[PDB]
């Protein structure tokens, strides 16, 4: 009883961060992989996706 | 008759209406811009002229 909202997430317990990816933000995220040549930092953020 | 130019004959005129600025032109309001980089350098279109 209470529960605010219920979403379907991916698992964090099975795509761990062994993997690479980071789900906190609700998306999928592996720094360092497809990241975009010659642009300012922090424009790289979004390949993260 | 129309006045005969100064510079069209041989004689010296020791005064002459002399057009001026009021003050200095220099008020030091140089201008200065805001140039903003291209966000990405393979995204800048240098062909068409």
């Amino acid at each position: 009883y209470g529960a605010a909202v219920v979403n379907i997430d991916l698992n964090r317990d099975f795509f761990d961060t062994a993997t690479g990816i980071d789900l906190t933000k609700g998306i999928p995220l592996v720094q360092d992989l497809l990241v975009p040549i010659g642009v300012t930092a922090g424009a790289e953020q979004s390949a993260e996706y | 008759q129309v006045g005969i130019p100064k510079l069209e004959v041989d004689h010296i005129s020791f005064s002459n209406v002399v057009s001026m600025m009021t003050a200095n032109i220099r008020t030091g309001d140089d201008m200065a811009v805001e140039r903003v980089n291209p966000d990405d350098v393979r995204a800048i279109n240098i062909r068409n002229a």
